[PDB]
Protein backbone atom coordinates (compact mmCIF):
# COMPACT_ATOMS: atom_id res chain seq x y z
CA UNK A 1 0.00 0.00 0.00
CA UNK A 2 2.51 2.25 0.86
CA UNK A 3 4.65 1.39 -2.80
CA UNK A 4 0.79 1.88 -4.71
CA UNK A 5 0.30 5.65 -2.78
CA UNK A 6 3.65 6.64 -3.81
CA UNK A 7 2.95 5.66 -7.26
CA UNK A 8 -0.44 7.27 -7.42
CA UNK A 9 1.47 10.21 -6.17
CA UNK A 10 4.04 10.47 -8.95
CA UNK A 11 1.33 9.77 -11.45
CA UNK A 12 -0.81 12.65 -10.66
CA UNK A 13 1.82 15.27 -9.70
CA UNK A 14 3.10 14.71 -13.39
CA UNK A 15 -0.01 14.81 -14.84
CA UNK A 16 -0.68 18.46 -13.07
CA UNK A 17 2.72 20.11 -13.60
CA UNK A 18 1.72 19.89 -17.03
CA UNK A 19 -1.49 22.19 -16.86
CA UNK A 20 0.28 24.28 -14.41
CA UNK A 21 2.79 25.00 -16.55
CA UNK A 22 -0.02 25.73 -18.80
CA UNK A 23 -1.82 27.68 -16.84
CA UNK A 24 1.12 29.72 -15.56
CA UNK A 25 1.88 30.30 -19.42
CA UNK A 26 -1.39 32.03 -20.01
CA UNK A 27 -1.58 34.00 -16.75
CA UNK A 28 1.92 35.22 -17.75
CA UNK A 29 0.67 36.48 -21.38
CA UNK A 30 -1.48 38.94 -19.27
CA UNK A 31 0.53 41.79 -18.56
CA UNK A 32 3.72 43.52 -20.13
CA UNK A 33 4.76 45.35 -16.99
CA UNK A 34 8.53 46.37 -16.51
CA UNK A 35 9.15 43.49 -14.45
CA UNK A 36 9.45 40.85 -16.87
CA UNK A 37 8.78 37.24 -16.14
CA UNK A 38 10.00 34.58 -18.08
CA UNK A 39 8.62 31.55 -17.80
CA UNK A 40 9.90 27.65 -18.92
CA UNK A 41 9.02 24.32 -18.12
CA UNK A 42 10.52 23.44 -15.40
CA UNK A 43 11.88 26.93 -14.95
CA UNK A 44 11.21 30.17 -13.98
CA UNK A 45 12.96 33.29 -13.99
CA UNK A 46 12.84 36.86 -12.61
CA UNK A 47 13.81 39.81 -13.61
CA UNK A 48 13.95 43.00 -11.39
CA UNK B 1 -8.87 40.95 -24.95
CA UNK B 2 -9.44 40.10 -20.90
CA UNK B 3 -12.40 37.65 -21.48
CA UNK B 4 -10.18 36.42 -24.68
CA UNK B 5 -7.38 35.13 -21.77
CA UNK B 6 -9.67 34.08 -19.28
CA UNK B 7 -11.67 31.84 -21.48
CA UNK B 8 -7.71 30.28 -22.33
CA UNK B 9 -6.80 30.13 -18.74
CA UNK B 10 -10.15 28.44 -18.40
CA UNK B 11 -9.47 26.18 -21.63
CA UNK B 12 -5.44 25.29 -20.65
CA UNK B 13 -6.52 23.76 -17.63
CA UNK B 14 -8.42 20.60 -15.65
CA UNK B 15 -7.49 18.39 -12.99
CA UNK B 16 -5.32 15.28 -13.37
CA UNK B 17 -6.84 11.82 -14.80
CA UNK B 18 -9.44 13.70 -16.78
CA UNK B 19 -9.12 15.45 -20.28
CA UNK B 20 -12.81 16.65 -20.43
CA UNK B 21 -12.67 20.77 -19.84
CA UNK B 22 -14.69 22.97 -17.77
CA UNK B 23 -16.15 25.09 -20.85
CA UNK B 24 -17.77 21.47 -21.72
CA UNK B 25 -19.66 21.53 -18.88
CA UNK B 26 -20.42 25.07 -19.28
CA UNK B 27 -22.01 24.33 -22.65
CA UNK B 28 -23.77 21.82 -21.36
CA UNK B 29 -25.21 24.30 -19.32
CA UNK B 30 -25.65 26.70 -21.55
CA UNK B 31 -27.34 24.32 -23.66
CA UNK B 32 -29.73 23.48 -21.18
CA UNK B 33 -30.61 27.08 -20.65
CA UNK B 34 -31.52 27.52 -24.23
CA UNK B 35 -33.69 24.58 -24.55
CA UNK B 36 -35.63 26.29 -21.34
CA UNK B 37 -35.55 29.65 -23.09
CA UNK B 38 -37.05 28.06 -26.45
CA UNK B 39 -40.10 26.12 -23.91
CA UNK B 40 -40.56 29.69 -22.32
CA UNK B 41 -43.55 31.46 -23.82
CA UNK B 42 -43.73 35.00 -24.46
CA UNK B 43 -41.24 34.62 -27.29
CA UNK B 44 -39.45 37.63 -28.91
CA UNK B 45 -36.96 38.15 -31.10
CA UNK B 46 -34.01 39.86 -28.30
CA UNK B 47 -34.61 36.05 -26.94
CA UNK B 48 -33.31 34.87 -30.43
CA UNK C 1 27.66 -8.58 38.75
CA UNK C 2 25.10 -8.85 36.06
CA UNK C 3 26.06 -5.06 35.14
CA UNK C 4 28.96 -2.91 35.28
CA UNK C 5 29.55 0.68 33.87
CA UNK C 6 31.75 3.20 33.71
CA UNK C 7 31.70 6.62 32.67
CA UNK C 8 35.43 8.32 33.10
CA UNK C 9 35.84 12.57 31.81
CA UNK C 10 38.44 14.87 32.67
CA UNK C 11 38.88 18.13 31.68
CA UNK C 12 42.43 19.28 31.70
CA UNK C 13 44.17 22.84 30.78
CA UNK C 14 48.16 22.67 29.12
CA UNK C 15 49.13 26.08 28.73
CA UNK C 16 47.83 27.25 25.59
CA UNK C 17 44.70 24.34 24.32
CA UNK C 18 42.40 22.51 26.11
CA UNK C 19 41.63 18.97 25.90
CA UNK C 20 38.42 17.20 26.46
CA UNK C 21 38.64 13.11 27.03
CA UNK C 22 35.34 10.84 27.55
CA UNK C 23 34.70 7.71 27.83
CA UNK C 24 31.35 5.58 28.98
CA UNK C 25 31.31 1.51 28.25
CA UNK C 26 28.67 -0.73 29.86
CA UNK C 27 29.42 -4.72 30.75
CA UNK C 28 25.93 -6.35 30.73
CA UNK C 29 24.68 -10.17 30.82
CA UNK C 30 22.71 -8.88 27.54
CA UNK C 31 25.18 -9.22 24.52
CA UNK C 32 23.79 -6.69 22.31
CA UNK C 33 23.48 -4.36 25.55
CA UNK C 34 27.15 -4.04 25.85
CA UNK C 35 29.25 -0.87 24.17
CA UNK C 36 32.22 1.36 24.47
CA UNK C 37 31.93 4.92 23.35
CA UNK C 38 35.29 7.75 23.13
CA UNK C 39 35.90 10.85 22.16
CA UNK C 40 38.70 13.00 22.06
CA UNK C 41 38.75 16.94 21.49
CA UNK C 42 41.91 18.91 21.47
CA UNK C 43 40.62 23.07 21.68
CA UNK C 44 43.66 25.83 21.34
CA UNK C 45 42.54 29.44 21.36
CA UNK C 46 45.03 30.93 19.70
CA UNK C 47 45.14 35.01 19.92
CA UNK C 48 41.15 34.70 19.97
CA UNK C 49 40.41 32.39 17.11
CA UNK C 50 40.46 28.71 17.95
CA UNK C 51 41.42 26.14 16.38
CA UNK C 52 39.09 22.84 16.38
CA UNK C 53 40.05 19.01 16.40
CA UNK C 54 38.08 16.47 17.81
CA UNK C 55 37.57 12.70 17.17
CA UNK C 56 34.33 10.63 18.25
CA UNK C 57 33.87 6.91 17.98
CA UNK C 58 31.31 4.50 18.56
CA UNK C 59 31.38 0.33 19.47
CA UNK C 60 28.46 -1.68 19.45
CA UNK C 61 27.46 -4.92 18.78
CA UNK C 62 24.62 -3.94 15.93
CA UNK C 63 27.31 -0.75 14.29
CA UNK C 64 29.80 1.32 15.06
CA UNK C 65 29.93 5.13 14.42
CA UNK C 66 33.17 7.40 13.79
CA UNK C 67 33.12 10.54 13.26
CA UNK C 68 35.86 13.72 12.49
CA UNK C 69 36.09 17.08 13.06
CA UNK C 70 38.74 19.50 12.08
CA UNK C 71 38.22 22.96 11.42
CA UNK C 72 38.57 26.77 13.29
CA UNK C 73 36.78 28.82 14.43
CA UNK C 74 37.30 32.93 13.95
CA UNK C 75 34.42 35.25 15.19
CA UNK C 76 31.20 34.10 15.81
CA UNK C 77 30.20 33.55 12.14
CA UNK C 78 33.43 31.86 10.91
CA UNK C 79 33.89 28.22 11.33
CA UNK C 80 36.11 26.97 8.46
CA UNK C 81 37.00 23.35 8.24
CA UNK C 82 35.52 19.28 7.53
CA UNK C 83 33.03 17.22 9.08
CA UNK C 84 33.31 13.83 8.30
CA UNK C 85 30.75 10.93 9.58
CA UNK C 86 30.91 6.88 8.99
CA UNK C 87 28.62 4.39 10.01
CA UNK C 88 29.11 0.78 9.70
CA UNK C 89 25.87 -1.00 10.61
CA UNK C 90 25.58 -4.65 10.40
CA UNK C 91 21.98 -4.21 11.82
CA UNK C 92 20.96 -2.06 8.98
CA UNK C 93 22.35 0.06 6.45
CA UNK C 94 25.73 1.95 6.02
CA UNK C 95 25.99 5.74 5.97
CA UNK C 96 28.89 8.11 5.17
CA UNK C 97 28.20 12.27 5.55
CA UNK C 98 30.65 14.62 4.56
CA UNK C 99 30.38 18.31 5.20
CA UNK C 100 32.62 20.83 4.00
CA UNK C 101 32.76 24.77 4.23
CA UNK C 102 35.21 27.19 3.06
CA UNK C 103 34.80 31.22 2.51
CA UNK C 104 33.51 30.85 -0.56
CA UNK C 105 31.79 27.42 -0.91
CA UNK C 106 29.86 25.22 1.27
CA UNK C 107 29.22 21.60 0.28
CA UNK C 108 28.14 18.69 1.91
CA UNK C 109 26.39 15.37 0.82
CA UNK C 110 24.90 11.94 2.18
CA UNK C 111 26.26 8.88 0.79
CA UNK C 112 23.66 6.10 1.38
CA UNK C 113 23.54 2.66 -0.32
CA UNK C 114 19.60 2.59 -0.47
CA UNK C 115 18.52 6.11 -1.72
CA UNK C 116 21.93 7.25 -3.19
CA UNK C 117 23.84 10.25 -2.50
CA UNK C 118 21.86 13.32 -1.91
CA UNK C 119 23.78 16.64 -1.35
CA UNK C 120 23.66 20.45 -1.69
CA UNK C 121 26.08 23.18 -2.86
CA UNK C 122 26.53 27.02 -2.10
CA UNK C 123 28.67 29.25 -3.99
CA UNK C 124 28.67 32.12 -2.63
CA UNK C 125 29.77 36.10 -4.12
CA UNK C 126 29.43 39.15 -4.39
CA UNK C 127 27.57 39.31 -7.74
CA UNK C 128 26.45 36.25 -8.03
CA UNK C 129 25.40 33.22 -6.09
CA UNK C 130 23.81 29.82 -6.69
CA UNK C 131 22.10 27.21 -4.60
CA UNK C 132 22.13 23.42 -6.18
CA UNK C 133 19.97 20.87 -4.80
CA UNK C 134 21.03 17.66 -6.45
CA UNK C 135 20.09 13.74 -6.41
CA UNK C 136 22.56 11.29 -7.94
CA UNK C 137 20.83 7.76 -8.51
CA UNK C 138 21.61 5.01 -6.27
CA UNK C 139 22.12 3.25 -9.93
CA UNK C 140 24.22 6.46 -11.78
CA UNK C 141 26.50 8.01 -8.70
CA UNK C 142 28.28 9.88 -11.76
CA UNK C 143 25.20 12.36 -12.67
CA UNK C 144 23.13 15.09 -10.46
CA UNK C 145 19.21 15.11 -10.44
CA UNK C 146 19.09 18.73 -9.37
CA UNK C 147 16.07 18.57 -7.28
CA UNK C 148 16.20 22.36 -7.27
CA UNK C 149 18.54 25.03 -8.22
CA UNK C 150 18.38 28.67 -7.76
CA UNK C 151 20.78 31.63 -9.42
CA UNK C 152 20.79 35.05 -7.89
CA UNK C 153 22.23 37.57 -10.43
CA UNK C 154 22.92 40.95 -9.67
CA UNK C 155 23.57 42.68 -13.11
CA UNK C 156 27.09 45.23 -13.12
CA UNK C 157 25.27 46.99 -16.06
CA UNK C 158 22.18 48.94 -15.12
CA UNK C 159 20.39 47.76 -12.24
CA UNK C 160 18.59 45.14 -13.26
CA UNK C 161 19.07 41.63 -11.16
CA UNK C 162 17.60 37.97 -12.03
CA UNK C 163 15.91 35.40 -10.21
CA UNK C 164 16.57 32.15 -12.27
CA UNK C 165 14.67 29.00 -10.03
CA UNK C 166 15.16 25.82 -11.82
CA UNK C 167 13.61 22.29 -10.93
CA UNK C 168 13.70 18.45 -12.42
CA UNK C 169 10.62 16.34 -12.55
CA UNK C 170 12.85 13.68 -13.18
CA UNK C 171 14.91 14.07 -10.09
CA UNK C 172 11.68 13.91 -8.33
CA UNK C 173 10.17 10.83 -9.62
CA UNK C 174 13.45 9.03 -9.42
CA UNK C 175 13.74 9.51 -5.79
CA UNK C 176 10.20 8.66 -4.92
CA UNK C 177 10.30 5.56 -6.95
CA UNK C 178 13.85 4.82 -4.48
CA UNK C 179 11.60 5.87 -1.46
CA UNK C 180 8.90 3.32 -2.25
CA UNK C 181 11.29 0.65 -3.07
CA UNK C 182 13.12 1.24 -0.01
CA UNK C 183 9.95 0.12 2.31
CA UNK C 184 10.44 -3.05 1.96
CA UNK C 185 14.41 -2.61 2.68
CA UNK C 186 13.94 -1.38 6.09
CA UNK C 187 10.98 -3.38 6.57
CA UNK C 188 13.06 -6.71 6.39
CA UNK C 189 16.20 -5.33 8.34
CA UNK C 190 13.66 -4.43 11.36
CA UNK C 191 12.06 -7.64 11.48
CA UNK C 192 15.13 -9.76 11.26
CA UNK C 193 16.49 -7.17 14.32
CA UNK C 194 13.32 -8.41 16.37
CA UNK C 195 13.79 -11.81 15.55
CA UNK C 196 17.48 -11.37 16.28
CA UNK C 197 16.88 -10.63 19.44
CA UNK C 198 14.06 -12.64 20.20
CA UNK C 199 16.98 -15.65 19.54
CA UNK C 200 19.60 -14.04 21.65
CA UNK C 201 17.36 -14.13 24.60
CA UNK C 202 14.84 -16.66 24.60
CA UNK C 203 15.71 -18.52 21.08
CA UNK C 204 12.59 -17.61 19.96
CA UNK C 205 11.52 -16.10 16.44
CA UNK C 206 8.64 -13.46 16.56
CA UNK C 207 6.22 -15.67 15.05
CA UNK C 208 7.50 -18.45 16.74
CA UNK C 209 5.80 -16.03 20.66
CA UNK C 210 3.15 -15.80 18.50
CA UNK C 211 2.20 -19.26 18.06
CA UNK C 212 3.31 -20.01 21.75
CA UNK C 213 1.32 -16.91 22.88
CA UNK C 214 -1.63 -18.63 20.63
CA UNK C 215 -1.41 -22.52 22.05
CA UNK C 216 -1.37 -20.99 25.59
CA UNK C 217 -4.72 -19.20 24.71
CA UNK C 218 -5.83 -22.73 23.47
CA UNK C 219 -4.72 -24.38 26.33
CA UNK C 220 -6.42 -21.87 29.01
CA UNK C 221 -9.46 -21.84 27.44
CA UNK C 222 -9.78 -26.02 27.46
CA UNK C 223 -8.50 -25.64 31.18
CA UNK C 224 -11.76 -23.33 31.92
CA UNK C 225 -14.03 -25.44 29.46
CA UNK C 226 -13.44 -28.39 31.37
CA UNK C 227 -14.30 -26.90 34.52
CA UNK C 228 -17.54 -25.11 33.26
CA UNK C 229 -18.81 -28.55 32.14
CA UNK C 230 -17.85 -30.51 35.19
CA UNK C 231 -20.18 -27.82 37.71
CA UNK C 232 -23.14 -28.98 36.08
CA UNK C 233 -22.60 -32.51 36.67
CA UNK C 234 -21.85 -31.02 40.01
CA UNK C 235 -24.77 -28.92 40.90
CA UNK C 236 -27.22 -31.36 39.49
CA UNK C 237 -25.91 -34.26 41.38
CA UNK C 238 -26.01 -31.44 45.18
CA UNK C 239 -29.81 -30.96 43.36
CA UNK C 240 -30.97 -34.44 43.90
Amino acid sequence: ESKRLIDLSIQNYHTFLIYITELLKKLQSTTVMNPYMKLAPGELTIIL
Amino acid sequence: KSLHMYANRLLDHRVPQTDMTFRHVGSKLIVAMSSWLQKASGSLPYTQ
Amino acid sequence: PVYNATWSASLKNKADYVETVLDSTCSSTVQFLEYELNVLGTHKIEDGTLASKTKGTFAHRDFSAEYEEDGKYEGLQEWEGKAHLNIKSPAFTDLHLRYQKDKKGISTSAASPAVGTVGMDMDEDDDFSKWNFYYSPQSSPDKKLTIFKTELRVRESDEETQIKVNWEEEAASGLLTSLKDNVPKATGVLYDYVNKYHWEHTGLTLREVSSKLRRNLQNNAEWVYQGAIRQIDDIDVRFQ
